[PDB]
C-alpha cells in the first residue's frame, strides 16, 4: 500500500515528465487511472511540493515550470547585516559608555 | 621601524637561564638547560629583589649580562600533581555518605575555619584519618572533595 | 553594498580605538 | 516555592484582564494568596481587585509567620557560622531565599540568589538557582535579565550533558520564543516532546502537545508535517486524546477547508483567552487564513472565486473583501479578476521578494549607524 | 618609498635556514623559541608571519647566525 | 551643557504593529463566525 | 564686555528666568537696554579678534530668547525685525562666525508664524550655511527651513533635513519641540503616500501627543474616504492648536491615491461601478475621472474599457531586470562610501604623542661594534 | 477639486459662484482645463464615438471636436476616435547606463583608494 503510493507517484512522476502542459484526460489513459483520484493526488504533490508546477478547473491543464532561483547571493549577505547590527550594538558598550 | 627591522636583526640570539639564587655585590648564580652553573652581574634595569630564586632568565650571550626575566616556569608540584591527574570531585556527586561527610568535617574542617575551637576544649588537634571499606566506594572522590 | 557596508563600520570602530587612546590619556599624563 | 508560581500569574492575568470574569479568579487567587504568606505581589492586585477592607490582621498574622521564618534564619546563622559547614548560613538560605523569592520581593531573592552562587563549587546547585532567576525573570517578565542568565545558565552544561539541565531549559527558551512572535523559533526548541517531561509548569503534558502543534502549524511546513506531526507516535496518542486539535490538525492536511475555521474560531478564541497568547492570536490567525488560502490557491490558476464560498469557505463577498486585503496586503501572490468572476494566480520568482527583504535590513542598519554616528563624537 | 622597505627585509630568510620549535612570547613580536639543537632562545621576528598561524607546537624557522624567527 | 530651551513646556513594538494592522476589526470572534454558519 | 557682558547677564538672567511679567517687564526692559548698550558698543567699539562679538554672540544669542519671551509676544517684535537686520547687517563682515548662526532662525521664528515673504529670501540668502552653528541651532535650523517647504508645498525635499534636523537633536525632552517634529517629519511622508509606525518609543512621547494624529494615519492607512472626515471632524481643532490644518486639509488627493494604488493592485478586471461604491464616491461617472487623472498623472497605467466600465489592468512583474534597484543601490552605494570616507576623515584627529621613532640605541650599538671588533680580531 | 481627478465638480463650481461675478477667472478656468480635457483625449482608450467624449466638456456638436480631433489625434473618422497607442520606441538601451554606470564605476574608483 505504502510501496504502491511510491509507485504509484513513481510512474506519476515519469509520464509527466516529457512537456510543459496536457489534459488530465490523456493522463488518466496513459497511467490507466481515474482523474478525481489523479486530480487530487497532482493537487498534493503541489501541496507537498514534491512536484510543482499548477492545476486548472476549467479542463484540467497542468501548467509545468523549473527554474532554480538564486538564492546564496542575498540571504547571505543579509545575515552579515544582523551580525553586524549586533556589532554596532557592542560598540554602544565601548563607545556610548566610554567617552 | 620597518627598515630598522633589516638592520636589528642582525643581532645574535639571547640565552634563557636558571636563577638558584643570588650572591653579594650586584651578582647572581645562574645555570642553563643542559650546561653549567654561572655567576654573572644583573643590568641595571633590574631589581635585586625582583630577582626569584627559581626564575628563568633572558641573557645576552656575549658578556651573559643578564638581560630580562622569563615569567616564570611550573610549581614542581602542579607539574607531578597534573602528571597524576586525580579525578575531581565534589558534594554535588556524592551518593548517600552524609554522616561520613559529617565525621570528616570534624576532623579536618573544624582546625581550619575554627583552630580555636579546640583551645575551647584545651584538647589537640587531630591530625590523621583512616579511611576503609571494599573498594568502588567512594573513597578518592571523599578525599579529593573535602 | 555589503562591503561598503563593512567597511565604515570597522573604521567606525578604529575611531573608538582612538577616544580611548584620547580621553584616558588627556587626564593620565597632562 | 516556584513550582506552582507560574499559575499565580496567568490567574493574575485571568483576575484582571477579562473584564467581567473578575469574580472567581477573585475568589481562588486569594485563597492562594491570603495563605502561604503571600504578602507583597497583590497590593496593586487588591487595587484591582474591590475593596477587601479587613485585610489588616490578614496581613499581620503573615507578616507575623514570615517574621518567624526571618526570625528562625536569624536562629540559624549563628550557630551555623560558630561551627561552619559549607557555609551553612547561605546554605540556610539558599534553600529558603527561594520562600524569600516566592513571598519576599525580588531583593532578598535575587542578591541571596548572588550570595549563594559563589557558594557551590559546583554547578548542581548554581544553575537551579539560575533557573529560579529564570522563572522570576519570567514572572516579572525581566525580558533583560532572562537574556543574562541564559547565556549563563548555557555557559554550565557544556561541562557535563545534563539533559535534565537542557531539555527542560529548551522548554524555558520555547516559552521565551513563544511569548515573542518568535514562532520557527518556539517550535524549534519545542521540537523533541519526549525528553520534555510531565512538567511543573505545563502540569498537563499534553498542554505542551496543544502548544507545540499550534507553534508547528506556522513554523513548519507540509514536506514536515506529513513526515513529522503526522508520523511521530509521541504526538499521535497524545492528541488521540484529543478531538478537537486532532480534527483541527486534521482539516488543514486532509483539505478539509470548511470545517477548518469552525475549528478555527474555537482554538483561535481559546488562544484568545489564554495567557501569554493573548499577545498574539491576532497574528496568529491572520497568519492562519492566508496560510490556507495561499496552500490552495497555489494550487489551481483559473480556479473561480465563486468556488471558494461552498467548497472552501462560505460568504463570496467575505473571500472577497478577505482576499482584497491580502493581495493590497502585498501577500497571497496571485491576481484576482472580478467582472468575469475568476481568480488567477502568477508566480513571482524569487528575485524580487527575495530583494525586499534585503533593502529593509539595508535601511534598518544605515539607520543605526547613521544614528551611532551622530551620537558618538558628540 | 615605504614599499621599497617593505620587501627588503625579507633576504634573511635566502636558504640557509635552521630550525627551531617556537615556545612562547614574552609580549608582541618578540618571544621564545626551542632550537632543534636543543637549547632554547629568546629570539625576535619577522613581521610578516601570522601570529596567528604560530603555537599547535609550531615548527619554526630560524636564522643560523642572528637566530631569530624566519 | 543641555539648556535645551522649551517653546512648549521588546514588550511594545511586536504589540505596536499588530497594534497597527490589527486595529479596528470585530474584536470578538466566537460569534461572528458561529453567526455566518447559518446567514453564510 | 567679557565682563561686562557677563556682568550684564548675570543679572540679565534671573530677572527674566522666572520672567515675573508683573511690573518686571520695564525693569528687564531696561537691563537689555544696558546689556544692549554694552550690545552697541560690542556692534561698533574694537570687536576684532578678542570674542567680544563671538563671545557675546552666545550672550547675545541668549538674551534674544528672554528679549523674545518678554519682548517678543508681548511687545513688538517688528521693531527687533529691522534691529535684527541691522545686527545681521554688522553680521557676516567682521566676522562670519556665531553671527550668521543664530541671526537666522532668531530672524525664522516669527516670519514662519507670519506670511511674509521672507522663505524665498531664505532660498537667495548667503547665510544659509553657518558653518559648523554648534549642533543646537544647527540641529534646529534644518527643522525651521523644513516647515519652510511644508508651507511651500514639500516635493519630498525636506523630509531629509527633518529627518536630519531629528538625529542631530538631543536628549533632553521631545516636548521641545521634537514632538513636533516627530509629528511633521512625517505629516510630509503622509503627503508622499509613506508611513511607518511612529507610536513605536512609548517613552514621553508616544503616549501623549501622538492620539489624533496617529488616529490620522489610521484612517490614511485605509482606503476609506469619509473615514478621513471622522477624523477630520473629530480633531479639526486639536490640529489647528499647532497649526498644521492647512497641511492636513491637502491629504484627501493622497488618500484616494492611496485607494486607486489599492484596488488597482488588489483587483485586475473590475468595473468602474464598484470603485465608486466601495471607496464612497457616490459618483461613478467622474470616478472615469479620478481614474483617468490617476492614468494620466502617472500611478496605475493600463485601460479603462470606458464604454464597457471595467477597468482591466494589467500583470506587470520582474521588476529586478527593469533598472530601478540598481539606482535604489547607487543612491547608497555612494552615501556609503561616504559614510565610510566621514568615518575616515574623523578618524585621524587621535594620532599625537607620536615623540621618537628610536631605530635601536647608540651605546648598545658602540658595544655591538665592541663585540663585533673583538670577533673580528678573533 | 483640481488637485484630484475632479472634473465635473469643478465644472458644477462653474456657475456656482456665490460671490461674485469671478467670470475672467473661470474662463482662464475654462481654458485651462480644456487642454486638459484634449490632454485626455490622448489616453490608453478604446474607440470612443462622436457622443461620448463630444460631451465631456460642454458642447453638443459644433467643430470644436473638429478643432480638438483636428488639433490633436482620435481622428475624425465614421463615428470613431482613433488609437495610435504605440509608446514602442524608447525602451532596450545599454549604452546610456553603459555610458553614465561606466561615469559612475571611475567616480567609485576615486574614493577608493586615491585619497581625498
Ligand atoms: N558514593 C558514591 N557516589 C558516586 N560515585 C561513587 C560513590 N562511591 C564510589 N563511586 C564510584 O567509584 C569510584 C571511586 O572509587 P573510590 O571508592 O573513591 O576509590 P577506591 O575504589 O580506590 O576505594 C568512582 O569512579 C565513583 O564514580
Amino acid at each position: 500500500a505504502k510501496l504502491y503510493d511510491n509507485l504509484l507517484e513513481q510512474n506519476l512522476i515519469r509520464v509527466i515528465e516529457p512537456f510543459s502542459r496536457v489534459q488530465i484526460e490523456h493522463i488518466s489513459s496513459l497511467i490507466k487511472l481515474s482523474k478525481a483520484d489523479v486530480e487530487r493526488k497532482l493537487s498534493q504533490m503541489i501541496l507537498d511540493k514534491k512536484f510543482h508546477g499548477i492545476l486548472d478547473q476549467g479542463e484540467g491543464v497542468l501548467i509545468i515550470f523549473d527554474e532554480p532561483p538564486v538564492d546564496k547571493t542575498y540571504e547571505a549577505a543579509l545575515e552579515t547585516i544582523q551580525n553586524m547590527s549586533k556589532v554596532v550594538d557592542s560598540l554602544y558598550n565601548k563607545a556610548k559608555k566610554l567617552t | 621601524l620597518l627598515r630598522e627591522e633589516l638592520q636589528l636583526l642582525q643581532e645574535q640570539g639571547s640565552y634563557v637561564g636558571e636563577v638558584v639564587r643570588a650572591m653579594d655585590k650586584k651578582k647572581v648564580l645562574v645555570k642553563v638547560h643542559p650546561e653549567g652553573k654561572f655567576v654573572v652581574d644583573v643590568d641595571k634595569n633590574i631589581d635585586i629583589n625582583d630577582v626569584t630564586p627559581n626564575c628563568r632568565v633572558a641573557l645576552r650571550n656575549d658578556s651573559y649580562t643578564l638581560h630580562k626575566i622569563l615569567p616564570n616556569k611550573v610549581d614542581p608540584l602542579v607539574s607531578l600533581m597534573m602528571v597524576e591527574k586525580v579525578p575531581d570531585s565534589t558534594y554535588e556527586m556524592i551518593g548517600g555518605l552524609d554522616k561520613q561527610i559529617k565525621e570528616i568535617k570534624e576532623v579536618i574542617e573544624l582546625p581550619v575555619k575554627h583552630p580555636e575551637l579546640f583551645e575551647a576544649l584545651g584538647i589537640a588537634q587531630p591530625k590523621g584519618v583512616l579511611l576503609y571499606g571494599p573498594p568502588g566506594t567512594g573513597k578518592t572522590l571523599l578525599a579529593r572533595a573535602v | 553594498y555589503l562591503a561598503s557596508l563593512i567597511r565604515s563600520v570597522v573604521a567606525l570602530h578604529n575611531l573608538i580605538n582612538n577616544k580611548i587612546a584620547n580621553r584616558d590619556a588627556e587626564k593620565k599624563e597632562g | 516555592p516556584k513550582n506552582p508560581d507560574l499559575r499565580i500569574a496567568q490567574l493574575r492575568f485571568l483576575l484582571s484582564l477579562p473584564e467581567h470574569r473578575g469574580d472567581a479568579a477573585v475568589r481562588d487567587e486569594l485563597m492562594a494568596a491570603v495563605r502561604d504568606n503571600n504578602m507583597a505581589p497583590y497590593y496593586e492586585a487588591l487595587c484591582k481587585s474591590l475593596d477587601w477592607q479587613i485585610d489588616v490582621d490578614l496581613l499581620n498574622k503573615m507578616k507575623k509567620a514570615n517574621e518567624d521564618e526571618l526570625k528562625r534564619l536569624d536562629e540559624e546563622l549563628e550557630d551555623a557560622e560558630k561551627n561552619l559547614g559549607e557555609s551553612e548560613i547561605r546554605d540556610a538560605m539558599m534553600a529558603k531565599a527561594e520562600y524569600l523569592c516566592r513571598i519576599g520581593d525580588k531583593e532578598g531573592a535575587l542578591t541571596a540568589f548572588r550570595k549563594t552562587y559563589d557558594k557551590t563549587v559546583a554547578l548542581g546547585h548554581r544553575l537551579d538557582i539560575v533557573f529560579y532567576l529564570l522563572r522570576i525573570g519570567l514572572f516579572y517578565m525581566d525580558n533583560d535579565l532572562i537574556t543574562r542568565n541564559t547565556e549563563k545558565a548555557k555557559s554550565l552544561i557544556e561541562e557535563g550533558g545534563d539533559w535534565d539541565r537542557r531539555n527542560r531549559l529548551k522548554v524555558y527558551q520555547g516559552l521565551y520564543c513563544v511569548a515573542i512572535r518568535d514562532f520557527k523559533q518556539a517550535a524549534e526548541l519545542f521540537l523533541d516532546t519526549v525528553s520534555t517531561f510531565t512538567s511543573y509548569e505545563l502540569m498537563d503534558y499534553k498542554t505542551f502537545v496543544t502548544y507545540t502543534v499550534y507553534v508547528s502549524m506556522i513554523a513548519l511546513e507540509r514536506p514536515d508535517l506529513r513526515e513529522k506531526v503526522i508520523k511521530g507516535a509521541e504526538i499521535l496518542e497524545v492528541l488521540h486524546s484529543l478531538p478537537a486539535v486532532r480534527q483541527y490538525l486534521f482539516s488543514l492536511y486532509e483539505c478539509r477547508y470548511s470545517v477548518f475555521f469552525q475549528s478555527l474560531a474555537v482554538v483561535e478564541q481559546e488562544m484568545k483567552k489564554d495567557w501569554l497568547f493573548a499577545p498574539h492570536y491576532r497574528y496568529y490567525v491572520r497568519e492562519m487564513r492566508i496560510h490556507a488560502y495561499s496552500q490552495l490557491l497555489e494550487s489551481y490558476r483559473s480556479l473561480t472565486l465563486g468556488y471558494m464560498a461552498e467548497a472552501f469557505g462560505v460568504g463570496v463577498e467575505f473571500i472577497d473583501q478577505e482576499l482584497s486585503r491580502f493581495i493590497a496586503a502585498g501577500r497571497l501572490h496571485c491576481k484576482i479578476d472580478k467582472v468575469n468572476e475568476i481568480v488567477e494566480t502568477n508566480r513571482p520568482d524569487s528575485k524580487n521578494w527575495q530583494y525586499q527583504e534585503t533593502i529593509k535590513k539595508g535601511d534598518l542598519l544605515l539607520n543605526r549607524v547613521q544614528k551611532l554616528s551622530r551620537v558618538i563624537n558628540m | 618609498e615605504f614599499l621599497h622597505a617593505q620587501e627588503e627585509v625579507k633576504r634573511i630568510q635566502s636558504i640557509p635556514l635552521v630550525i627551531g620549535q617556537f615556545l612562547e612570547a614574552v609580549d608582541q613580536n618578540t618571544a621564545i623559541v626551542g632550537s632543534t639543537t636543543g637549547s632554547n632562545y629568546y629570539v625576535r621576528i619577522l613581521s610578516t608571519i601570522d601570529r596567528e598561524l604560530l603555537k599547535p607546537n609550531a615548527s619554526v624557522a630560524l636564522h643560523k647566525h642572528s637566530n631569530a624567527l624566519v | 551643557m543641555s539648556e535645551k530651551k522649551q517653546p512648549v513646556d521588546e514588550d511594545n513594538w511586536d504589540d505596536d504593529n499588530v497594534e497597527d494592522d490589527f486595529s479596528n476589526q470585530l474584536r470578538a470572534e466566537l460569534e461572528k463566525h458561529g453567526y455566518k454558519m447559518e446567514t453564510s | 564686555r567679557p565682563r561686562t557682558g557677563k556682568a550684564a547677564s548675570t543679572p540679565l538672567l534671573p530677572e527674566v528666568e522666572a520672567y515675573l511679567q508683573l511690573l518686571v517687564v520695564i525693569f528687564m526692559m531696561n537691563s537689555k537696554r544696558y546689556k544692549e548698550a554694552q550690545k552697541i558698543s560690542d556692534d561698533l567699539m574694537q570687536k576684532i579678534s578678542t570674542q567680544n562679538r563671538r563671545a557675546l554672540d552666545l550672550v547675545a544669542a541668549k538674551c534674544y530668547y528672554y528679549h523674545a519671551r518678554v519682548y517678543e509676544f508681548l511687545d513688538k517684535l517688528d521693531v527687533v525685525r529691522s534691529f535684527l537686520h541691522a545686527r545681521l547687517r554688522t553680521a557676516t563682515l567682521r566676522h562670519d562666525a556665531d553671527g550668521q548662526a543664530t541671526l537666522l532662525n532668531l530672524l525664522l521664528r516669527n516670519y514662519l508664524h507670519y506670511s511674509l515673504y521672507d522663505q524665498a529670501e531664505k532660498l537667495v540668502s548667503k547665510s544659509v550655511f553657518p558653518e559648523q552653528a554648534n549642533n543646537n541651532e544647527w540641529a534646529r535650523y534644518l527643522y525651521y527651513t523644513g516647515r519652510i517647504k511644508a508651507i511651500q508645498l514639500e516635493y519630498s525635499e525636506a523630509r531629509r533635513t527633518m529627518t536630519n534636523a531629528l538625529r542631530k537633536a538631543p536628549q533632553h525632552t521631545a516636548v521641545g519641540f521634537k514632538q513636533t517634529v516627530h509629528k511633521l517629519l512625517i505629516v510630509v511622508e503622509l503627503l508622499l503616500g509613506e508611513i511607518p509606525d511612529r507610536l513605536q518609543f512609548r517613552q514621553p512621547s508616544l503616549k501623549r501627543s501622538l492620539m489624533p494624529y496617529f488616529l490620522l494615519t489610521q484612517a490614511v492607512r485605509t482606503g476609506n474616504l469619509a473615514k478621513f472626515n471622522q477624523v477630520l471632524d473629530q480633531f479639526g481643532e486639536k490640529f489647528q492648536a499647532d497649526g498644521t490644518y492647512t497641511l492636513i486639509i491637502r491629504l484627501r488627493h493622497n488618500v484616494i491615491k492611496t485607494g486607486v494604488r489599492m484596488i488597482s493592485l488588489s483587483y485586475s478586471r473590475i468595473s468602474l461601478a464598484d470603485i465608486a461604491q466601495k471607496l464612497q464616491l457616490d459618483s461613478p461617472e467622474d470616478a472615469e475621472f479620478i481614474v483617468a487623472k490617476a492614468i494620466r498623472d502617472g500611478v496605475i497605467e493600463a485601460s479603462i474599457n470606458h464604454e464597457k466600465g471595467y477597468v482591466q489592468s494589467k500583470e506587470m512583474i520582474d521588476i529586478y531586470s527593469t533598472r530601478e534597484p540598481q539606482l535604489a543601490f547607487h543612491q547608497r552605494i555612494s552615501f556609503c562610501l561616504d559614510i565610510h570616507n566621514m568615518s575616515v576623515k574623523a578618524m585621524r584627529f587621535p594620532p599625537k604623542s607620536y615623540n621618537k621613532d628610536l631605530e635601536s640605541a647608540e651605546e648598545r650599538r658602540e658595544r655591538e661594534q665592541q663585540d663585533l671588533e673583538f670577533a673580528k680580531e678573533m | 477639486y483640481l488637485m484630484e481627478g475632479s472634473y465635473n465638480k469643478v465644472f458644477l463650481a462653474k456657475g456656482n459662484i456665490p460671490a461674485e461675478s469671478y467670470t475672467f477667472f473661470i474662463d482662464i478656468l475654462l481654458d485651462t482645463i480644456r487642454d486638459e480635457i484634449a490632454g485626455c483625449i490622448e489616453k490608453a482608450y478604446e474607440k470612443i464615438l462622436f457622443t461620448e467624449a463630444t460631451r465631456i466638456l460642454f458642447f453638443n456638436t459644433p467643430k470644436k471636436m473638429t478643432d480638438y480631433a483636428k488639433k490633436r489625434g482620435w481622428v475624425l473618422g465614421p463615428n470613431n476616435y482613433y488609437s495610435f497607442a504605440s509608446q514602442q520606441q524608447k525602451p532596450e538601451d545599454t549604452t546610456i547606463p553603459s555610458t553614465e554606470l561606466a561615469k559612475q564605476v571611475i567616480e567609485y574608483a576615486r574614493q577608493l583608494e586615491m585619497i581625498v
